[PDB]
């Protein structure tokens, strides 16, 4: 981690083969370790239900793209087993990541994309940024707001 | 008077090869384990100097 | 046909049923084509997912950037400018 | 023989712990414990079977 | 938020067997499997329901069994782990005593526990077999679906892991459909002079043909 | 009583499953169900009886 | 001595004349296969189970498993060759002439399924391959 | 007639030098096209191994021979063969997934997915050279790659660590050199590099033997062996986990394919001399190794040191002549570049998270982040020789390729036999304490790390996508081995009497 206050030096040493965990005397059983803490609920939810949840959580990619990356696998075994030319299935893989790599990059930026001092500066200011990124031509973003990136400015 | 002829005959020497499990563990720790831990830091000495 | 009986006098007889199988290089070939397909699949897919930590303030708050000496240069930089925020206070003073 | 009367006694034993554990709590340094165990014919009558 | 173990009654725009219609007054949701199915109105009299709840129940435990013993060994005998399997011929087949006696003993010892149920039923708590140990105390159960030690030795009734009116159903659906199935290995073993596996083999091929028409 | 159900069967496997090298209600020349699972057996100190 | 200085000893010829007339040795014979010294005795059993590892053969026959065939014969081959010139040269006197000829009839009968195998040729390989397997049969009879 | 080896070496350097086109900021566009690029070469690769690549061949295929300098009698000269394919098709599927786990980089994006495809192309370059200086030149074009990664995205001793490696490197090449301009100067009439005219060559025992120290000395700078190892702790522990898959997985075995193709097939003669020599040596760098392991605080170096360890079996198939134990070597760097790569990758994912260097203080990791602690379970289980996965079939093959060798006679058979057993006892030793010190016991860890914490959808299909040919390897080993059971018995034709 980071400290913003210089830490207290370690006067005792310690064992390097020891089990870095609790003390067995102050280990809280059944709590500590899972082994009491799953009392059962009516209230479970449906099995597909979590699927959907847990498959929506991730951002999955939408419309054409979903489509495609639902729909190349199944299509490359179908391939595979009906006997069909393996220069089709490159062909279609290559098309596949092509596609996908330029509907990718259609896409808008985020924050976290960028430098760690783009990152941390003004929210509003980052806002801003964020929101111009995504509207104008990079010329145009590159000619207002290139001193941004020399990071000796500053 | 508990009869000492009665209690290191069977009792103590009885509950201590019990508890220490008959010895040979600790001895394995003494012996084997702690001696390729110092092995090892041999070892890397002579990597590292 | 790939079926032996072997007696053994005082031992019970065994039945060996044998098959010399083996994938053909055509079958690996398919193998390795589908696995690669399912790498380059893969790669797209969950290139286009979300990333739960390096996309969070935990990481780039802190000032992460992908690289790994980010901490020890962060630590190094903030003691740097706590010694120059004390002496920016005593020329402002 | 040995193989389904040691499953019977480690269930048995294992059941026994989880009878104890509601009294003495889930430490296995408690619940596990002999010394403290006495008297559990009246309360465990399939288990002392 | 824990685990209830009541039956839960479906509510009143539960799917019917004839979507569209009024089910009937007598059947409000509260028995597993209800579908308001009574075009005769069998079960106007609330006694008589409950004798015919239990004994649709009895029926369906029976034709599972009945089915499942029919099939698993015939799919065992195609298969070819058993050598002259017939479920038709098992009752004439030679055992180790007559059929007479053996139905006399099955009697007796089937008729002990037809009556225990039936005390059960008449007297509900009047026989227990669950043991009544020192602390433990035992619930209540319901006519027709006891069990604790025995019965029940996995604990999947109660609440657990699906109410207790979901797995109801479940079972009385897959009872329903087992009963059916029985009448209809019953009909076909007279009929095509066959086993089931076999009539679904010529079934599935050309099913245009090989059907009820063609003996 | 899933904890139960268990214990109660492996009572009946410790009870009931000494009779399968022993001979079951033997009547003369009985072979017991071990042996003559193990019909090729090695037997050193009883290769003769 | 802990290892040897030169090249490895390639295909020791055998001493029975069970080889090719004009070459002296056989084409499926490969250089670099560990043979275990057994005896007499374990050379007759292994070369038993060899020839029904040989006759578990007809699954490996195919259009796409062909080089897999030729792999597993000259393997087996080299060793029920050189087993074969074990128990002929401990066989008695009167018996050397007829096992000699089965030997040379069975490697025969492997040269011309590799033979078979070489020109991809399916049908053949099957022919040259039932030959073999009659052979393999014969040699199991004569060994048991 | 079309030049698939010359367009597969030229594309990904060829499509980097165009990223500095772009103006974009950030690191999406720049990730996406590398990517796609990636894909794209895997794919090229894929083409070429399943319609131009005949695994019955022991010959050479795909032969393109371009001459560029008339003086050195050099060309540029690209094949492939049972023995190079495999670890191509590793170099593709490595630098695709370590591109692909780089993604979290926001600082000079650009100039690193650069350096990766050019790492990308040099390593392809290498693995299907067939011209002795085009091989020195492809060896060569990766000192700058490695050393801009380690002095720009390495740890905290990240200079250290590059200047070492490249020095060391360099020290080792140099004697790469040297033994070039001996062999391709011993013509007697014009100086000649092609390998397949090279392969024929006689020498003198002494000449022979000086060669193959030239050669020797380098694969063994960068092959990791007993005492030329000192470079790959340091640099390996201070690395960047992305590139920490292509140094523990590709560049690794570069040192074990020129011993394979330079020294044990151009040299026989003197490699029959050096193999009993080289056994000793495996074995007690194997044993060495093992035993430093534990002395390492650092998860990183612990690492680094278990791939020294696991280094030796392949040296032990290497100098046991025979084709079980080549097999077994070949199986080996396959099984290392599929096990160390996701090591690395767990070790630098897990302290992006945790921020923590050594072991004595990263208890109870598993309970905020069990996913990883799966994963890193599961590639330990690869490390320790498990059966199920290829490392264990592997040691096995190398294990019979001893047994089955002529060269040796009973008592050093038993002595190197019993050697690397006492190896897969120490393998654990170490191992199994790393995790025990690692994610064993209970710490109370922050609310914040309950959630959006553990490895996301990209890690854990990077974890799964190589953890699945490991498995693949282990239930059926003729995977791999059927790609080069017949190159490699050309490879031993020249080792018996003729
Ligand atoms: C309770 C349901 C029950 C049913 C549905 C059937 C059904 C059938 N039995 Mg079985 N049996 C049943 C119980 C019993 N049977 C037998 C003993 C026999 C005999 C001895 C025979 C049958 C036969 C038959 C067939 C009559 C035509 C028919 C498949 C006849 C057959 O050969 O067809 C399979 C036959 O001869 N059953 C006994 C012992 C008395 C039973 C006791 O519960
Ligand atoms: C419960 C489901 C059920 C199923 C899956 C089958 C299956 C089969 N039967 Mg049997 N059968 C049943 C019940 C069932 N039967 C009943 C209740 C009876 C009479 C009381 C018969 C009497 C019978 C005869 C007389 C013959 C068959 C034959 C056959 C085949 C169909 C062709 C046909 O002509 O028969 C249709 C026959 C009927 C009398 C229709 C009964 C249908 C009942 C009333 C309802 C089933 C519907 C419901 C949606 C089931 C779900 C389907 C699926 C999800 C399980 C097929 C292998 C034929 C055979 O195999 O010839 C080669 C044939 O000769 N069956
Ligand atoms: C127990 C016997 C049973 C019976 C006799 C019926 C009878 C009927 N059902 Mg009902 N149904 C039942 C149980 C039953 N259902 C159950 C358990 C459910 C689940 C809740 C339903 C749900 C249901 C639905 C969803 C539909 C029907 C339909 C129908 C009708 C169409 C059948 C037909 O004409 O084709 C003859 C078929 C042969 C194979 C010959 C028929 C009157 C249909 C409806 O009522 O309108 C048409 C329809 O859409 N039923
Ligand atoms: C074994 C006998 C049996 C019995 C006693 C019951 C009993 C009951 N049923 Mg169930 N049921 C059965 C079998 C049976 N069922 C079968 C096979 C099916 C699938 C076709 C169903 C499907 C079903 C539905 C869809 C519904 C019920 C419901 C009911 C309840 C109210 C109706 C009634 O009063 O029943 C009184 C019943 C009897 C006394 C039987 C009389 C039958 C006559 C005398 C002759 C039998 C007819 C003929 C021989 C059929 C041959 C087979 C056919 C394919 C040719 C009651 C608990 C309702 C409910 O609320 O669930 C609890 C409801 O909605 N049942
Ligand atoms: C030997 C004596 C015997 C006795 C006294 C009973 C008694 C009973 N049976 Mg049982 N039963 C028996 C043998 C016996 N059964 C056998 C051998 C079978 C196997 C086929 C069954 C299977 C069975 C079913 C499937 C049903 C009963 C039902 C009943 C009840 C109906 C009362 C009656 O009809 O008179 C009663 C509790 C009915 C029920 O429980 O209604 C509530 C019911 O549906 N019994
Ligand atoms: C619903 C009740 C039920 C009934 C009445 C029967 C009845 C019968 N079974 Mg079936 N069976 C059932 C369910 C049932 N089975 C189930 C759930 C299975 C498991 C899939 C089987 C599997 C089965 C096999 C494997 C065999 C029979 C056979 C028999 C016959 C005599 C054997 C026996 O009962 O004493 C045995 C009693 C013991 C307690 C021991 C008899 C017709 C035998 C047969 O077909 O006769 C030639 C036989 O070989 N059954
Ligand atoms: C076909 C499905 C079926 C279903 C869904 C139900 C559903 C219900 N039953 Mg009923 N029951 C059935 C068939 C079924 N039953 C049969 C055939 C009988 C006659 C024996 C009974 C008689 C009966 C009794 C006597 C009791 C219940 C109870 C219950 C509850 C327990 C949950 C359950 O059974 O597990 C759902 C899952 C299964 C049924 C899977 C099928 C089992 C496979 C085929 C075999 C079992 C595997 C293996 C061989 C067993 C372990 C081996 C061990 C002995 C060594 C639930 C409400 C209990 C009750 O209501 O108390 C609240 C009660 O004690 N049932
Ligand atoms: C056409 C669509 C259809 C749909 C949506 C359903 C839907 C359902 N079925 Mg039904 N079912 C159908 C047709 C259908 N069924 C047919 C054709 C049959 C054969 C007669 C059945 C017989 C059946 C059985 C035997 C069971 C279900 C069960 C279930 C439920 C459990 C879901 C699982 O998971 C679910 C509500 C389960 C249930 O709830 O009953 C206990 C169950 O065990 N179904
Ligand atoms: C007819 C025909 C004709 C043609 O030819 C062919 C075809 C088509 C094939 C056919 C058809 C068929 C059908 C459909 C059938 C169905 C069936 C069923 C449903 C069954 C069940 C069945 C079912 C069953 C057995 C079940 C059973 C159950 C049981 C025992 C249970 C137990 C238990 C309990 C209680 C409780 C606890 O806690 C647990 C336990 C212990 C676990
Ligand atoms: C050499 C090579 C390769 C190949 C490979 C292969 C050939 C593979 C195969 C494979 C296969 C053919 C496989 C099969 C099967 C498998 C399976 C069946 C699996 C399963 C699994 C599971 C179910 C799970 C798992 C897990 C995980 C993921 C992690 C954690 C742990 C656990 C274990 C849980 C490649 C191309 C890459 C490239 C480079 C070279």
């Amino acid at each position: 981690g980071l400290t913003d206050i210089e830490p207290d030096l370690n006067e005792d040493p310690r064992d390097r083969w020891a089990t870095n965990g609790v003390a067995p005397e102050d280990f809280v059983y059944g709590k500590y370790d899972e082994h009491h803490t799953f009392y059962e609920s009516s209230e479970k939810g449906s099995f597909w239900g979590a699927v959907a949840e847990e498959y929506n959580s991730m951002d999955p990619p939408t419309g054409f793209q979903g489509l495609i990356s639902w729909l190349f696998l199944p299509a490359v075994a179908a391939g595979m087993y009906f006997n069909v030319p393996g220069d089709y299935l490159f062909i279609g893989a290559g098309l596949f990541v092509i596609i996908f790599c330029i509907i990718e990059m259609d896409k808008p930026d985020q924050p976290h994309n960028f430098e760690p001092q783009i990152y941390n500066m003004e929210r509003g200011a980052r806002d801003k940024l964020i929101a111009d990124y995504n509207t104008m031509d990079i010329w145009d973003f590159n000619e207002k707001y290139g001193d941004l990136w020399d990071f000796t400015l500053k | 008077g508990q009869k000492r002829i009665l209690g290191d005959n069977i009792i103590t020497i009885i509950y201590n090869w019990s508890a220490n499990r008959g010895y040979i563990d600790a001895f394995y720790s003494t012996f084997l384990i702690k001696g390729i831990r110092s092995l090892s830091e041999l070892v890397s000495f002579f990597d590292r100097r | 046909m790939a079926v032996l009986v072997e007696h053994v006098e005082g031992q019970r007889d065994l039945i060996t049923h044998k098959s010399i199988w083996h994938l053909s290089d055509a079958a690996i070939k398919n193998v390795y084509l589908f696995y690669m397909m399912f790498t380059c699949w893969g790669c797209c897919v969950f290139g286009a997912a979300k990333d739960p930590y390096y996309d969070s303030e935990q990481y780039r708050g802190d000032g992460g950037d992908g690289t790994g000496h980010w901490v020890y240069e962060k630590q190094e930089d903030i003691e740097e400018a706590g010694r120059a925020a004390l002496w920016r206070e005593e020329l402002i003073e | 023989t040995h193989a389904y009367s040691k499953a019977l006694l480690f269930l048995a034993s294992g059941s026994l712990i989880h009878s104890m554990g509601t009294i003495v709590g889930y430490s296995p340094d408690k619940s596990q414990n002999m010394v403290l165990m006495g008297g559990l014919t009246k309360h465990v009558p399939i288990t002392k079977t | 938020g824990g685990i209830s173990s009541v039956c839960e009654p479906l509510p009143p725009d539960r799917p019917l067997w004839f979507p569209g219609s009024t089910p009937p007054q007598w059947l409000d949701g509260s028995l597993p499997g209800d579908f308001g199915f009574d075009p005769l109105g069998l079960g106007s009299d609330p006694e008589t329901l409950r004798w015919f709840a239990q004994a649709e129940l009895m029926h369906s435990r029976w034709a599972m069994l009945a089915v499942a013993g029919i099939l698993i060994p015939e799919w065992l005998e195609s298969i070819g782990l058993m050598e002259n399997f017939n479920w038709y011929d098992a009752g004439s087949r030679e055992y180790f005593a007559d059929p007479t006696t053996l139905f006399v003993v099955q009697l007796a010892l089937m008729g002990w526990v037809e009556g225990r149920r039936w005390a059960d039923y008449v007297n509900p708590g009047c026989v227990d077999i669950e043991p009544k140990l020192p602390n433990r105390k035992n619930p209540k159960p319901d006519v027709g679906y006891p069990g604790g030690l025995w019965f029940d030795f996995m604990m999947w009734g109660r609440g657990s892991p699906e109410p207790v009116m979901v797995l109801r159903t479940k079972e009385i659906k897959n009872g329903r459909l087992a009963m059916l199935a029985f009448v209809g290995l019953c009909f076909q073993a007279v009929y095509t002079g066959e086993g089931p596996l076999e009539n679904l083999s010529r079934h599935v091929a050309d099913p245009g043909h090989c059907n009820i028409f063609s003996a | 009583n899933t904890m139960l159900f268990p214990l109660i069967i492996l009572i009946m496997f410790t009870l009931f499953v000494g009779f399968i090298g022993i001979p079951f209600n033997q009547e003369g020349m009985d072979l017991d169900i071990l042996t003559k699972w193990l019909t090729p057996s090695i037997n050193l100190l009883h290769s003769n009886s | 001595q802990l290892w040897l200085d030169g090249p490895l000893p390639g295909l020791r010829p055998a001493e029975n004349k069970i080889g090719n007339e004009e070459t002296g040795t056989r084409t499926f014979l490969k250089k670099g296969i560990y043979m275990a010294n057994i005896g007499t005795k374990g050379s007759a059993l292994r070369l038993r189970k060899y020839a029904f590892d040989l006759l578990a053969m007809e699954d490996l026959i195919g259009q796409d498993t062909l080089n897999y065939v030729r792999r597993y014969l000259r393997f087996k081959g080299t060793f029920m060759y050189y087993d074969f010139d074990k128990v002929i040269s401990a066989a008695p006197v009167a018996d050397k002439p007829p096992l000699t000829n089965l030997a040379n009839r069975l490697f025969d009968n492997f040269e011309k399924l590799q033979e078979a195998v070489k020109l991809k040729d399916v049908p053949l390989t099957r022919s040259c391959y039932d030959d073999t397997a009659v052979t393999l049969q014969e040699v199991m009879n004569r060994m048991a | 007639s079309f030049p698939w080896l010359t367009t597969i070496v030229v594309l990904p350097i060829f499509a980097g030098s165009l990223i500095f086109l772009f103006p974009h900021r950030g690191n999406k566009v720049i990730r996406w096209y590398t990517i796609c690029i990636s894909m794209i070469e895997l794919l090229l690769m894929t083409y070429v191994f399943f319609y131009h690549f005949q695994p019955d061949d022991p010959l050479i295929q795909l032969v393109e021979d371009y001459k560029w300098i008339n003086f050195f009698d050099f060309h540029w000269r690209l094949g492939i063969d049972g023995l190079s394919i495999g670890p191509i098709l590793l170099t593709g599927f490595i630098t695709t997934l370590a591109t692909l786990a780089a993604w979290p980089v926001t600082r000079n994006s650009q100039l690193f997915h650069f350096l990766m495809l050019a790492m990308y192309s040099a390593q392809i370059g290498l693995f299907s050279s067939r011209d002795l200086l085009l091989f020195f030149i492809m060896w060569e074009l990766e000192l700058i790659p490695v050393y801009l990664l380690l002095s720009m995205w390495g740890g905290k001793k990240r200079l250290y660590s590059a200047t070492k490696f490249i020095l060391y490197t360099a020290g080792g090449s140099i004697f790469l050199l040297m033994g070039v301009l001996g062999v391709g100067l011993y013509g007697s009439n014009e100086p000649t590099l092609n390998l397949e005219t090279l392969v024929n060559q006689s020498y003198p025992v002494a000449l022979e033997i000086i060669f193959y120290i030239g050669f020797f000395i380098a694969f063994a700078v960068k092959l990791p062996i007993i005492p030329l190892h000192t470079w790959l702790p340091d640099t390996h522990g201070e690395a960047h986990y992305s590139t920490c898959m292509l140094l523990a997985g590709i560049l690794l075995k570069m040192g074990a394919y020129g011993l394979v193709r330079i020294n044990m097939e151009l040299l026989p003669h003197a490699h029959s001399i050096f193999s009993p020599w080289l056994m000793i040596i495996g074995t007690m760098q194997i044993i060495y190794a093992a035993s430093t392991s534990p002395g390492q605080r650092n998860l990183k170096k612990r690492i680094a040191y278990s791939s020294v360890s696991h280094m030796g079996f392949i040296i032990i198939g290497i100098s046991s002549i025979t084709d079980t134990g080549l097999n077994g070597a070949i199986l080996q760097i396959i099984s290392h570049g599929f096990i160390g790569a996701a090591l690395f990758f767990l070790a630098g994912t897990s302290y992006d998270r945790i921020r923590l260097v050594y072991l004595d203080e990263m208890g109870g990791i598993a309970i905020p982040m069990p996913k990883i602690f799966t994963l890193f379970s599961s590639f330990s289980m690869a490390s320790l020789a498990l059966p199920g996965m290829s490392g264990f079939i592997a040691e096995l093959i190398v294990f019979f390729g001893l047994i089955t060798s002529q060269k040796y006679l009973l008592i050093p058979k038993l002595l190197i036999t019993f050697g690397m057993a006492i190896g897969m006892i120490l393998t654990p030793i170490y191992l199994l304490s790393m995790s025990r010190q690692m994610f064993y016991g209970y710490k109370l860890f922050n609310i914040s790390n309950s959630s959006f914490f553990d490895s996301g959808p990209r890690e854990l299909f990077v974890s799964t996508s190589i953890f699945l040919p490991v498995i693949g390897i282990g239930v059926y080993p003729d995977l791999v081995l059927s790609l080069s059971v017949e190159k490699v018995e050309a490879i031993l034709s020249n080792y018996f009497y003729r």
